[PDB]
């Protein structure tokens, strides 16, 4: 089973800095990582899929980048509506996984 | 139309749907199995053209038992598909060199 | 429209079973697959299983002690997990999502609470929190509303019937004596309020109860 | 019963067989080669199966002599064996082909 | 060779208990690991083949899990019958090979 790890469980950046959320999988993925985004009480939104993509109806805001075992969830200028959790899923093999999560602080 | 037109036409026409049938049963085949990769339809659609042609690559391929049956059917739907195709064409041939043989 | 409608809670005593549902709305292919996520209070997502509708297949996370059971109705679009011989470990939020066969999930259902414990449902007591009447307000003024003493423990707090979002905040609930309470603040322009009405809507899933609570000013 | 068909059913029967014969004989001969994957008989089956059809996906292949000269064998069996196929999809289309030309 | 890691070789847990043992491969090897229990003066005895197949006459507490290096067996409420010493073995490459072993200790 693949493990994917979420540094920092925890990131604090100022209003407006360019924020980055790390998820590192235990074995080469290709492109096969999505992000989702978790704000307290609320349910899970998917924000970049394999990778990169971008998602109808996500702030231009929200990027993702990487390959093979390293992936990066950007988000260019941070603000309030953004502090939530960020998890990462992977869907190269099978049982699809979960990162621990790393919640966002202003 | 002749038979072996036909016949190529019709290969061709049952060969996309094996590789149609065979992407989806093959992801429904290898979910469950720990370490599968041919488990989501688009690639298992390329999976089973890369088979099916002979290619294989080897980026993709099942590793359980109803997968690889899967596999089997497609890989023969494919070689005999082509051959058909490749028999057709001789059958033009040859047919013309008679005529040209004037006889 | 949701895409994924899943009920809001479930009490269940150790050792007894509940069976989840989740129906699902918009488009429906053959190659979608429903997918089942637990949520421990705090802790993160972990997969639970996954079933195909149009062929009935269903697999689990081998990872953990196999507590479901998950099957479907293909006539009326539903889903179903039966989770089996609870204990407090089984106590969650329990959501299903939707993969159209390429990976990722892009829809999720608000997710079912489930509480185990050998305790009784209980509805709210929604009482209203006005300022005292030597209390000086400025260009704003805050009020409330107290919701206390009820089980299970999802309950969902709006204001206005939802139209007013702007200024509020509910605190996460306390439990206390096997019976959970929390107070929820809404903050409108001073000038505003008495004139304009403000209610608090305190919907208690569990109970099957919804009860309103307008804050009008103090005698 | 053509000569063509009886053959395509001959050849069928004999691939069957060198791929289980095939099979058990590389599992023989690369047990005793440290790093050797070809090494359990339902496995084997399926590497046989992928040579036989020349896909070689690369997730199973023998590594010492003996096991390449067995690999040698399925490789031409299936090529020959389906190549006989197409060579009796042609005949049956020139034979009818000769028909339809009221020859 | 194929080399064989089993961790704490000693495991402690209270009656009822899940518990967990870990083995890992020097390289992925699939699925083709299977556990092996042995009880004091007793000989090996299969518990799980391929990871996570049932075998049939073993209690329905133990479960099997993993794929690629690493593997766990886990035992859903432990009991005093459970007293011994657990082995993985992998069949993947050749020379099949044994790993060093976990006690189970109540
Ligand atoms: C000696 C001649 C060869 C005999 C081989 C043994 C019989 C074949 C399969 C037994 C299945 C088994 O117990 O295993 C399923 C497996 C089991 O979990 O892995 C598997 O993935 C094996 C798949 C083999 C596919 C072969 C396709 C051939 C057209
Ligand atoms: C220049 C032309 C090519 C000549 C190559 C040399 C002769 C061939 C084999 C010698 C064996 C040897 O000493 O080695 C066995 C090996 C030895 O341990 O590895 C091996 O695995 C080599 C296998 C080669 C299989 C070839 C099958 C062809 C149908
Ligand atoms: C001698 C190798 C022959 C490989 N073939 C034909 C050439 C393809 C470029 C692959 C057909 C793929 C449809 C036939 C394989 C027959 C098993
Ligand atoms: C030729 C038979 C179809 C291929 C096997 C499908 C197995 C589906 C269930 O797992
Ligand atoms: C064609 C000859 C059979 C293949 C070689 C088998 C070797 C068996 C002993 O190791």
């Amino acid at each position: 089973d693949i493990l994917l790890t979420q540094s920092p469980a925890i990131l604090s950046v100022s209003p407006g800095e360019r924020v980055s959320f790390s998820c590192r999988a235990s074995q080469s993925i290709g492109t096969d990582i999505h992000w989702y985004q978790q704000r307290t009480n609320g349910s899970p939104r998917l924000l970049i899929k394999y990778a990169s993509e971008s998602i109808s109806g996500i702030p231009s805001r929200f990027s993702g980048s990487g390959s093979g075992t390293d992936f990066t969830l950007s988000i260019n200028s941070v603000e309030s509506e953004d502090i939530a959790n960020y998890y990462c899923q992977q869907s190269n093999r099978w049982p699809f996984t979960f990162g621990s999560g790393t919640k966002l602080e202003i | 139309s002749a038979l072996h037109w036909r016949a190529a036409g019709a290969a061709t026409v049952l060969l996309v749907i094996v590789l149609l049938a065979g992407s989806y049963l093959a992801v429904l085949a290898e979910r469950g199995a720990p370490g599968a990769q041919l488990i989501t339809y688009p690639r298992a659609l390329w999976w089973s053209v890369e088979t099916a042609t002979t290619v294989g690559y080897g980026d993709l391929y099942p590793v359980t038992l109803w997968g690889r049956c899967v596999a089997v059917v497609v890989m023969v739907a494919g070689i005999t598909s082509f051959g058909l195709v490749t028999a057709a064409l001789a059958t033009w041939f040859v047919g013309r060199e008679q005529e040209r043989r004037g006889h | 429209q949701v895409q994924l409608q899943q009920p809001g809670a479930e009490l269940v005593k150790p050792g007894a079973s509940v069976k989840l549902s989740c129906k699902a709305s918009g488009y429906t292919f053959t190659s979608d697959w429903i997918h089942w996520v637990k949520q421990r209070p705090g802790h993160g997502l972990e997969w639970i299983g996954e079933i195909i509708p149009s062929y009935g297949r269903a697999n689990y996370n081998e990872k953990i002690q196999k507590k479901a059971t998950l099957t479907a109705d293909k006539s009326s679009s539903t889903a179903f997990m039966q989770l089996s011989s609870l204990t407090s470990e089984d106590s969650a939020v329990y959501y299903c999502a939707r993969e159209r066969g390429d990976g990722y999930f892009a829809v999720w259902g608000a997710g079912t609470t489930v509480t185990v414990s050998s305790a009784k449902t209980t509805p709210p007591s929604v009482y209203p929190l006005a300022p005292g009447s030597a209390a000086q307000t400025n260009s704003m003024v805050t009020l409330g509303c107290l919701v206390k003493g009820y089980f299970p423990e999802p309950v969902t707090v709006t204001w206005n019937s939802g139209s007013l979002s702007s200024g509020v905040h509910t605190f996460p609930a306390v439990l206390q004596s096997d019976l959970y309470t929390l107070s929820s603040s809404v903050t409108v322009p001073s000038s505003s309020w008495p004139s304009e009405t403000v209610t608090c809507n305190v919907a208690h899933p569990a109970s099957s109860t919804k009860v309103d609570k307008k804050i009008v000013p103090r005698d």
